[PDB]
């Protein structure tokens, strides 16, 4: 379920493609049982995890944020050119 | 212990 | 070590159901990776209240609980995640509300690890009812949104084809399955679902046959027949023959079947009687009617009709496309230990403390 | 001590916080034992490890080339009014 | 299901070592995850290699790799890290190399399915033998390096200091380095005793500065020594050290300390400074006794009969007339065999390796 | 089975 998500070249992670890979490694997690260490680990993959959204989450709104303002800069600077 | 019963009707919600 | 309880401050609580309920995306890294797990923190929120004998702070987290959820469901009632995700939940918070309730029926799968968790000064019988409720009205808004999103599909994929196409169905079916299985919904509460589901796709298809001269000839008997076959691999392939969903596309079936056997002597009527067990006497004449190849004689309809009427159940032609199967919760406790569960960062309740 | 990386701000996280979050986590899964779903799940750790450090070390790069181009842009449109 | 072998074409073996070996970086997310993985890898090839029955293959390999190692050696073997890596992956390669020999006395600790995985046509023992004679020397680079490291902190740090080096500096190098040797999984038994290694010269730098100096023969310097040896004594507790060997190296610092703060006046006063003192040659007790600064006007000067009543007593000793600790004297590296539960069957090769074009098998 | 004893001498490095 996650196959597309981990072959995935990490610049071009989307946060469905986390929340995808999130789900299968709790699915592994989950059926390594209530060891509390297992619980642990657990628990430090989902602050793993929640790094991992934050940084492709905030580079993608950033990136589409900049290409717009660049793409109608280019038009403006176009129009004043002439 | 006896539990003390709480009442619940669809009138206490909304 | 913990007692696998949530201290919050009261001021808090309009917080807590808006972060946890109200603005909780049902797509997370944490609700994916632990599924069900808005409605353990709200229960283990629920223990320590009544671990304080609070009852005006029970009262209060109950109440906004299934106002918030109810809140949530009326402002995003037509998305399918957030439905599937609340089913799953409202239901997880039933069980946990029950497995903890102290009472000797719903802990006969309990460690002693869990038993030491449940319930000691209130007794929450009518709120276990009022939300049960809830959860009913959440299966059929599910249902609705399910339906909505098949309906426009059926026809074409099932019928009219050589805009969507049987494998757009099945694709559809797939999405619908990896969803709630992903949401940690209950798998006897999945079955009733896809049973749903095969229903709705086969009163659709027999509906739109029925009403369709172009749609009765040998030809689409072939293919409805193979088409029904691509569906019971689906079941298969994710074990769901016990779902009683295959079971739901019979009338279908035998409509299909119909459109292959022979038509003309005597023995082809009385074959066709006994066959159509599943069919009524107007779907079986209806269908005869509306063949296109011989074209079936008026007297073998006759035959047909005269025979048929051992059958004392008024005579219908269309199926009910609305009608859903009611909907049972079954207690599924969980092996969960309340006593490890932390709260991951993301979910913005840094304001509660474990006790 | 990985409580230090792990309670980063992930917008602060450096490659050496990324390395480090590997190796207690590493260690974490080593004491579980050699199951092979155990295994299993530690190479797909690895790999989100992988993901998280690329993103930490190349994350800022699309958006900086995007931010001088603008800010170029800008310069223009104020000297050509 | 995999046999735990690694397959590559022959034409690739230059582009595996190139990427395994010369630059594979010491500190990486696949190795910190998995440490010793790319000697686990390495050995999986020579598997592969040995079970075509290719002898110019693993001949090839095995040279290769060695001739690698050594030319990263070389280029960045001013670095601790990368040092302390290809230290730790050598022996692991070697513990493999035994593990999965087929000689039954390496197979003691084997499971059932490691025992399969053994080697069925090639006995290496005489490359294990050279394997071995390189560790040693990668050893040797090691202690170099940290050596001239620590060496600019000891005096400053155990002497000179008070309450630019402190004390302090010290133990945050000493973390560092047992951090990073943890990290690379380097065998505990080694880590033992590069730490040993590392008390040694800390305590020698220092004793051979008491007695070079004057100003270091006080009774307030032998408090302050006491104090900084029991923070290190403190360190090694705390990382549970403590049959390492590095406390006892200590000693002779550790005994000459004490002389500062005893008393040093009457007969009896001699006769217990001639048993504490076992670990100090006559020459070092007598030099330390000579340099000695009075704290007060109410202490007096060790008198010229009280050191010759030493003397005296120290006579049917054997006779050791020597003064400073060799600093650069290095204990003889062992690397006992330390067979690992790793499962070769199921190791995958993390993509950041840049090993795509070698495949399971 | 006897496996095969490799050779290996020093003029076989650098």
């Amino acid at each position: 379920e996650d196959e597309g998500a981990l072959a995935k070249s990490p610049l071009q992670l989307t946060t469905d493609d986390v929340y995808d890979i999130s789900y299968v490694v709790g699915r592994e997690l989950m059926a390594l049982g209530s060891d509390p260490r297992v619980t642990r680990l657990q628990f430090k993959i989902v602050r793993v995890m929640e790094m991992l959204e934050t940084l492709v989450n905030e580079g993608s709104l950033a990136v589409e944020e900049l290409r717009m303002e660049r793409d109608n800069l280019k038009q403006e600077v176009e129009g004043l050119r002439k | 212990k006896k539990k003390r019963l709480l009442s619940f009707r669809d009138v206490d919600f909304e | 070590d913990f007692q696998g309880m949530l201290e919050y401050k009261r001021e808090d609580e309009q917080k807590l159901v808006k972060n946890l309920i109200l603005e909780l995306k049902p797509r997370g890294v944490a609700v994916n990776l632990i599924p069900g797990l808005p409605a353990y923190i709200l229960f283990m929120c629920v223990r320590h209240a009544d671990y304080l004998n609070d009852d005006q702070k029970v009262r209060s987290l109950l109440t906004s609980t299934i106002n918030s959820i109810k809140k949530v469901l009326k402002k995003r009632g037509d998305d399918f995640e957030t439905v599937s995700f609340w089913l799953s939940n409202t239901c997880r918070f039933l069980h946990c509300l029950k497995q903890y309730s102290g009472e000797e029926g719903f802990m006969k799968h309990n460690t002693s690890r869990q038993n030491e968790h449940c319930l000691t000064n209130f007794d929450l019988a009518e709120y276990r009812q009022v939300l049960s409720d809830l959860a009913i009205q959440i299966y059929q808004q599910l249902v609705r949104v399910l339906e909505n999103i098949l309906q426009p599909m059926i026809v074409s994929g099932m019928l009219e084809h050589e805009t969507y196409t049987l494998d757009s169905i099945l694709r559809q079916l797939n999405s619908f399955h990896s969803v709630m299985s992903q949401h940690g919904m209950d798998p006897e509460l999945i079955k009733q679902v896809v049973k749903q589901m095969f229903y709705i796709v086969g009163a659709i298809t027999l509906n739109n046959l029925l009403l369709r001269k172009d749609m009765c000839s040998w030809s689409k008997g072939m293919q409805i027949r193979y088409n029904v076959s691509q569906l019971e691999e689906w079941l298969r392939d994710k074990n769901l023959m016990n779902s009683g969903a295959k079971e739901t596309l019979e009338p279908l079936i035998q409509a299909a079947q119909l459109l292959q056997v022979k038509k003309k002597t005597d023995d082809d009527a009385e074959a066709i009687c006994s066959m159509c067990n599943a069919l009524t006497t107007a779907q079986i004449v209806k269908v005869l009617n509306l063949y296109t190849p011989e074209r079936v004689s008026v007297s073998f309809i006759r035959t047909i009709q005269m025979r048929l009427r051992d059958r004392k159940d008024s005579p219908q032609l269309l199926m009910d496309a609305k009608h859903i199967f009611p909907v049972t919760f079954p207690f599924n406790p969980s092996s969960l230990a309340l006593e490890t569960i932390q709260i991951p960062a993301s979910l913005g309740l840094g304001f509660i403390a474990r006790v």
